[PDB]
RNA sequence: GGCGACUCUCUGGUCUGUAACUGACGCUGAGGAGCGAAAGCGCGCCGUAAACGAUGAGUGCUAAGUGUUAGGGGGUUUCCGCCCCUUAGUGCUGCAGCUAACGCAUUAAGCACUCCGCCUGGGGAGU
RNA sequence: AAAAAAA
C-alpha cells in the first residue's frame, strides 16, 4: 500500500505532470485489473487524507505542494467575493472569500493557496499572489467632494470608488462619464486612486451611455491620420493596369444579397445550372488585399482593430469608411475587383471541381433579404416581374442551397437556429423597438454560398501544404457536455455516445427532437453553453459545429482581419506562385500571433455588441414598469429564475418576490421547488410576468409571478 | 399553439394510425399534455383513448 | 348488424403455408357466424412496441366487418384460445 | 459467450447496485458502492453510483457484452452518472428504463 | 353515495337543433318503497353518515365584466381562423336589492307564487 | 450568462 502511494507521488512530482482525473491517472498508469484500481482509489483517498494530494472540484488530482496553490485568472462578481478560473481549464473553480482576494481585482492573474476546509459545495482559497495585474483603466462616472473627486466603476465587480486627487481631476464634473488610469492600487483600507484620463461627457448626453461602453471594452476610435491619408489617397475608380492577369466576368449575371441598410457588400454570387444536372456557383469577393497592401498604414489599424463591431446605434469599422463603402464595396453596375472561388457541385451537393482566381466583376443587381424571400416565398409578382431575368437564377439558387443544407446537416452539422433581437433606434439613439431577428430563406440561400466557399478554401489550402489560417471549433467541454447530458436526461431526451467522444449529429438529433417543443430554448441554450467557442488558428483542426474538417473565414475581408489574411495567402501561394521556404517560414512565425489576437478582438467584439443591446433593452422596458407579459422560464438559480419574454428580453425572478412559498432550489433537475405548497417553477416552464424593477445603469430587469 | 385535429380537419382519430399518435407521447412514452400539444379537449380525449387502444395492441408502448 | 373492426397479431414464427390457414380459418369463424368481411388488410411482420409472448415481431391482419355481438364474439372466444393469434383486439366502427 | 444484456441499477439513497444479465436475466456480474469499499453518505454518492457501474461493466466486458438494456429502480441520485459510466465502459445503451415498484 | 387501464355485451340519463305530433298530459309530495361510509360487525344485516358545496324542490322576473364544457346560427372567412349572436352547464368579479354584520348578487342568501322538510334559550339529554 | 454563422 506505501510503496504505491510513494510510486504515485512521485509520478504526480514529475515536473511535466498536469492535474489528472481518477480515470485519466488508470490511463497513464496502464491499470487494467479491477483490483489495481480499487488500489488506486484507496491510494487517492489516504493521500487526500493526509493533504499530500488535492482533489478539484473538477475530480482532477494534483499535487497541492508543488503549488499548496492554484495558479489562475480572477473572476471577480460585483457582492466582493471571486473565483479563480484556473490556467488548466479542466480544474474546477476555486471559490475566493471577500477577505481573502488580498487586493486582486478582476482579471488579474494571481496564484491562491487552497483551505483545507471548505463551507461550502465548492472549494475555497486565499490570493496569495497577484502575479499580473489585468485592470489600468477604469471608466466610470465622476462624483465632486469638497477637496476631491471620486470616479463610481461602471464594471461593478469592482467593488470599491476610485479616488481622483485634486489635480488629476483634469475638467471632469459632476455625473461626467471619465476614463480613468490606476495610478495606485488598493491596499489594506485604502481605495485604488486615479487621474482622468479622458472625458466622455455628461452621463445623461445621448450615447455616452454606448460611448462609455466603447471605452470599457477599449473599442478602437478614429482612424490614425496616416491611414485616413492611406484612404483618401486610394483611387475611387479600378485603374486599367489592374485589369491585368484577372478574368473579365463583368458580362455574367452576378448579384450582391444583404440588409437593406448594408453599405460594406463583401461578396456577391452566381448559379449556374449546367446540362448534366449539376450547379456551378460562383463566388466573387471584395479584393481588399489589393488596396490594403501588407504593413500599409490601414493594414497595421485593421490589425489593431481586428474586426468591425457592430453596436446598437453605430458600426465602429475595421477599415476607413471611404474604401469598406467605397472601392472594396460590391457596389451596384460598377466594376469592382474580386478575388472569386467558382465551384461544380453535383446533385449531391459534392464539390467536383473549383478555381481560385483574381477577377473583376460589375454587379447586375443589389439585391436586399426581403426582395428575394419575396420572389421565393411569398410569390410576389410585382418583384418578379421587376426583376424577372433573375428570377430563374433565384431559384435555382434556392434549390442548390437546399442541397448543400441537406448535404451539411446528413453531414451532422448542429443547426442551433434561436431568436436573436434587433434593437431599432432613432437618429438620436433612443430606443423605439425591440423585434426578433428571423432568418428568412434569403438569408440561409447565402449562408450555405458563404460556407461551401469558406470549406473549399481551406480544403485547397490544407492540400496546398502552405502556412494557413483557419477557423477551428474544438471538440467541447467533456465535463461541460456530461452535465448537459444529465441535463436534457430529466427532460427523457436520451443521447447516443459518451461526453469524450461525441459526434455532432447526436447532438444534431436532440435540436430535432425539442423543435416546436416549450423545452427547446433551454435545452437549446444548456447545449450551447457545453460547446467551446471557436477560434482561429494556423493548424486546420476542424470546426465541430459544421461537422467539417476544413474550415476558415474567406468571405469577409471588408470586417474581418483573419479574412483579409486568408486573401494575402491566396494571392502569395496560388497567384504569385511564392511558395519559396522563406515565404513559408515568414508566415509560419507570424499567424500564431495573428490568429491568437484576432480571436481575442472578436470576443470583445461580441461582448460589447451583447452588452450595448442589454443597455438598450433596460432601456426599452423602463416606460413597461408594471405591465404583464408571458414568458418562459429560461434558467433557474438558488437565488431566482429568469424568464425570457418572445422578444429575447430576460429578467429575474428573486425569490424574495415568490412570497407564497419557501422555495428551495434543486440543482439536478433545474427547478425551485415550493416546500409547502409544491409549486414547481422549472426551467421551460411557461409563466405570466409583471414588470416590477428596472435599472438602465445596471442593465437589471426584475419581475414578480403573477401566474402559471 | 394550435390543434392539429381541428387545424387539419380531421374528425376521426385512428389507433392504427401509429405515426400520427407518436407525435403525441414523450419519447419515454407517455401521453402529452393538452397545455404542451395545444390540442383541443374534444380531441385530446380522442387521442389519448387511440393511443390506448394503440399501447393495447404493442403498435406503441407504455414505457420506452 | 353493425361494423365492427378487428386486428390482431399472429405468431411471427410460421410460414406462409401456415399463415394463410390461420387467416382463412378466423376468415371462417366470422362468416360462418353469419359475418360478412367487408375489407382484409394485411400489415405484414412488424416489430411489436413491446415483447409479447417472447416476440418480438408479428403478423398484423385488419379484418374489417359487419355482424351480430355472436360472430365477433365467438371469434374472440378462439381468438383467446388458439397459440397461433397472439394479441386481438374488436372494436366497433364508431358512427 | 453473450453479447447483449440488461444492466439492472437498483439506486437507493444509501446505495447503488449494478446488476448485469443476459436477456432471460441470468446474472453475468454486479458491483455496488459498498462492494468497492465505499461507506455511510459515499454509497449514496453518484461517482460511487459512476464506479460501481464501471466494475459491474468491466466484469461484463470479460463475458463479452456490447449492448446493453438498462433497467432503473430506486430514487437514488446515482442512475444518470451510472448510466453515463455504463455508455463510457464501452457498452452501447440501447434504451434506459425506470422500472421504480 | 359516487364513477379514471382496454375491448366487447346490455342498459340509464343529459344537452343542442327542428317544430312534425299530442294538447296542460304539470309541480310538490307526509307516509310508503328503493338506493345509500366508516363502522357495526355478522359476505349479510346494518344503513347511521361536515350521506352539510353549512344553503329542499319547481317556475317566473331583476345591471354589467370575464373563463371554461358541449351545442346551434350568421358574418366574413375557401375552410382553418377570427367576429358576433344564441342554448345548456360550470367559474371568477360585481349592480339593484338583501343582510346583524359577514356576505349574496341571473349558479341569489334579490323580487314573487306553489308544495314539503325543519326550528322556537343553554344544560339535563340524544339520556 | 455563455453556439455557429451572418452582418
Amino acid at each position: 500500500k506505501e510503496a504505491f502511494m510513494e510510486k504515485l507521488l512521485s509520478f504526480m512530482k514529475e515536473e511535466a505532470y498536469k492535474p489528472l482525473t481518477v480515470q485519466e491517472l488508470e490511463e497513464m498508469l496502464n491499470i487494467t485489473e479491477a483490483e489495481e484500481f480499487k488500489e488506486l482509489v484507496k491510494a487517492l483517498v489516504a493521500l487526500e487524507e493526509k493533504g499530500l494530494i488535492v482533489r478539484t472540484r473538477s475530480d482532477r488530482y494534483g499535487i497541492p505542494e508543488k503549488m499548496n496553490l492554484i495558479k489562475g485568472k480572477i473572476s471577480a462578481h460585483a457582492k466582493g467575493f471571486a473565483f479563480l478560473l484556473p490556467e488548466d481549464t479542466s480544474l474546477s473553480d476555486v471559490f475566493i472569500p471577500p477577505n481573502e482576494l488580498n487586493t486582486a481585482m478582476n482579471g488579474d492573474i494571481v496564484m491562491v493557496r487552497l483551505n483545507s476546509q471548505s463551507s461550502g459545495s465548492r472549494q475555497e482559497g486565499t490570493v496569495i499572489r497577484i502575479l499580473e495585474r489585468a485592470i489600468q483603466r477604469v471608466v466610470g462616472t465622476y462624483t465632486e467632494t469638497r477637496n476631491f473627486g471620486f470616479v463610481i466603476p461602471d464594471d461593478k465587480k469592482i467593488t470599491s470608488d476610485i479616488f481622483i486627487p485634486k489635480n488629476g481631476k483634469n475638467g471632469a464634473a459632476e455625473g461626467h462619464k471619465v476614463v480613468v488610469k490606476l495610478t495606485s492600487y488598493p491596499e489594506g483600507r485604502m481605495n485604488a486612486e486615479g487621474e482622468v484620463e479622458t472625458i466622455l461627457g455628461h452621463k445623461n448626453d445621448p450615447g455616452i451611455d454606448i460611448l462609455s461602453v466603447i471605452h470599457k471594452h477599449g473599442l478602437p476610435g478614429e482612424f490614425p491620420a496616416d491611414a485616413m491619408e492611406q484612404a483618401s489617397s486610394t483611387p475611387d475608380t479600378i485603374d486599367e493596369k489592374d485589369l491585368k492577369d484577372r478574368r473579365d466576368l463583368r458580362d455574367q449575371v452576378i448579384v450582391t444579397i444583404d440588409g437593406a441598410d448594408a453599405k460594406d457588400l463583401d461578396d456577391a454570387v452566381t448559379v449556374t445550372k449546367l446540362d448534366d444536372g449539376s450547379y456551378k456557383l460562383g463566388v466573387h469577393i471584395a479584393d481588399v488585399s489589393h488596396y490594403v497592401t501588407e504593413n500599409s498604414p490601414i493594414d497595421k489599424e485593421a490589425l489593431e482593430r481586428g474586426t468591425s463591431v457592430y453596436l446598437v446605434d453605430r458600426v465602429i469599422p475595421m477599415i476607413p469608411h471611404r474604401l469598406s463603402n467605397g472601392i472594396c464595396s460590391l457596389n451596384p453596375k460598377v466594376d469592382r475587383l474580386t478575388l472569386s472561388c467558382e465551384m461544380t457541385i453535383n446533385s449531391q451537393g459534392q464539390v467536383t471541381e473549383h478555381e481560385i482566381f483574381q477577377s473583376v466583376i460589375k454587379t447586375t443587381e443589389r439585391m436586399t433579404y426581403s426582395d428575394v424571400n419575396k420572389i421565393l416565398v411569398d410569390d410576389d409578382e410585382e418583384l418578379k416581374q421587376k426583376y424577372e431575368p433573375l428570377v430563374p437564377m433565384f431559384k435555382d439558387m434556392e434549390r442548390l442551397a437546399q442541397i448543400l443544407r441537406d448535404k451539411r446537416m446528413d453531414r451532422g452539422a448542429v443547426d442551433f437556429d434561436f431568436k436573436e433581437a434587433k434593437v431599432l433606434v432613432d437618429d438620436e439613439g433612443a430606443v423605439k423597438d425591440v423585434v426578433i431577428r428571423e432568418r428568412s430563406v434569403a438569408e440561409k440561400l447565402i449562408e450555405e454560398f458563404m460556407l461551401v466557399a469558406n470549406e473549399t478554401v481551406a480544403e485547397h489550402f490544407h492540400w496546398m501544404n502552405v502556412p494557413f489560417i483557419y477557423r477551428i471549433h474544438e471538440e467541447p467541454n467533456a465535463e461541460k457536455l456530461q452535465k448537459f447530458l444529465e441535463f436534457v436526461t430529466t427532460f427523457g431526451y436520451v443521447v447516443k455516445g459518451t461526453a469524450g467522444n461525441i459526434h455532432p449529429r447526436a447532438l444534431q438529433s436532440i435540436l430535432d427532437a425539442v423543435r416546436d417543443r416549450p423545452e427547446e430554448t433551454v435545452i437549446s441554450t444548456v447545449m450551447l453553453r457545453s460547446m467551446k467557442q471557436a477560434k482561429y488558428d494556423p493548424q486546420s483542426l476542424g470546426h465541430f459545429g459544421l461537422s467539417t474538417e476544413f474550415y476558415t473565414h474567406f468571405t469577409s475581408p471588408i470586417r474581418r482581419y483573419p479574412d483579409l489574411i486568408v486573401h494575402r495567402l491566396i494571392r502569395t501561394y496560388l497567384i504569385n506562385g511564392k511558395v519559396d521556404e522563406a515565404t513559408q517560414e515568414k508566415w509560419a512565425e507570424r499567424l500564431p500571433d495573428i490568429a491568437e489576437h484576432t480571436s481575442s478582438m472578436e470576443r470583445r467584439a461580441v461582448d460589447a455588441e451583447r452588452e450595448t443591446d442589454d443597455l438598450k433593452k433596460a432601456e426599452y422596458m423602463l416606460d413597461k414598469i408594471g405591465e404583464e407579459f408571458d414568458g418562459m422560464i429560461s434558467s433557474v438559480t438558488n437565488f431566482g429564475m429568469f424568464v425570457e419574454l418572445p422578444n429575447t428580453i430576460e429578467g429575474l425572478v428573486h425569490v424574495s418576490f415568490m412570497t407564497d412559498d419557501y422555495y428551495r432550489f434543486d440543482e439536478q433537475h433545474f427547478a425551485m421547488i415550493g416546500e409547502r405548497t409544491g409549486n414547481v417553477f422549472r426551467i421551460g416552464d411557461e409563466i405570466t410576468v409583471k414588470v416590477v424593477d428596472v435599472n438602465k445603469d445596471e442593465r437589471n430587469i426584475d419581475f414578480e409571478i403573477v401566474g402559471m | 399553439k394550435v390543434c392539429y385535429f381541428t387545424s387539419n380537419g380531421i374528425t376521426h382519430i385512428d389507433y392504427k394510425d401509429v405515426d400520427l399518435l407518436k407525435k403525441f407521447v414523450s419519447e419515454r412514452g407517455k401521453i402529452l399534455p393538452r397545455r404542451v400539444t395545444g390540442t383541443n379537449a374534444k380531441y385530446q380525449r380522442k387521442l389519448t383513448a387511440a393511443i390506448k387502444r394503440a399501447r393495447q395492441m404493442a403498435l406503441l408502448p407504455y414505457v420506452s | 348488424m353493425r361494423k365492427y373492426e378487428v386486428m390482431y397479431i399472429i405468431r411471427p414464427n410460421i410460414d406462409e403455408e401456415s399463415k394463410k390457414a390461420v387467416i382463412e380459418r378466423f376468415n371462417n369463424v366470422l362468416t360462418s357466424n353469419g359475418a360478412e368481411i367487408t375489407g382484409t388488410k394485411d400489415w405484414g411482420k412488424r416489430r411489436l412496441a413491446y415483447e409479447i409472448n417472447d416476440f418480438r415481431d408479428g403478423f398484423y391482419q385488419i379484418v374489417n366487418v359487419q355482424s351480430d355481438a355472436a360472430a365477433v364474439q365467438e371469434f374472440d372466444r378462439l381468438a383467446k384460445i388458439s397459440d397461433d393469434i397472439i394479441r386481438h383486439i374488436v372494436v366497433k366502427e364508431e358512427e | 459467450n453473450i453479447e447483449s444484456g440488461i444492466a439492472h441499477i437498483r439506486s437507493t439513497f444509501n446505495n447503488t447496485i449494478v446488476t448485469i444479465t443476459d436477456t432471460h436475466g441470468n446474472a453475468i456480474s454486479w458491483s455496488s458502492a459498498g462492494a468497492l469499499g465505499f461507506r455511510g453518505s459515499r454509497k449514496s454518492t453518484p461517482f460511487a453510483a459512476q464506479m460501481a457501474a464501471e466494475t459491474a461493466a468491466k466484469g461484463s466486458i470479460e463475458h463479452g457484452l456490447k449492448t446493453l438494456e438498462v433497467t432503473v429502480k430506486g430514487p437514488g441520485s446515482g442512475r444518470e452518472a451510472a448510466i453515463r459510466a455504463l455508455q463510457a465502459a464501452g457498452l452501447e445503451v440501447t434504451a434506459i428504463r425506470d422500472v421504480t415498484p
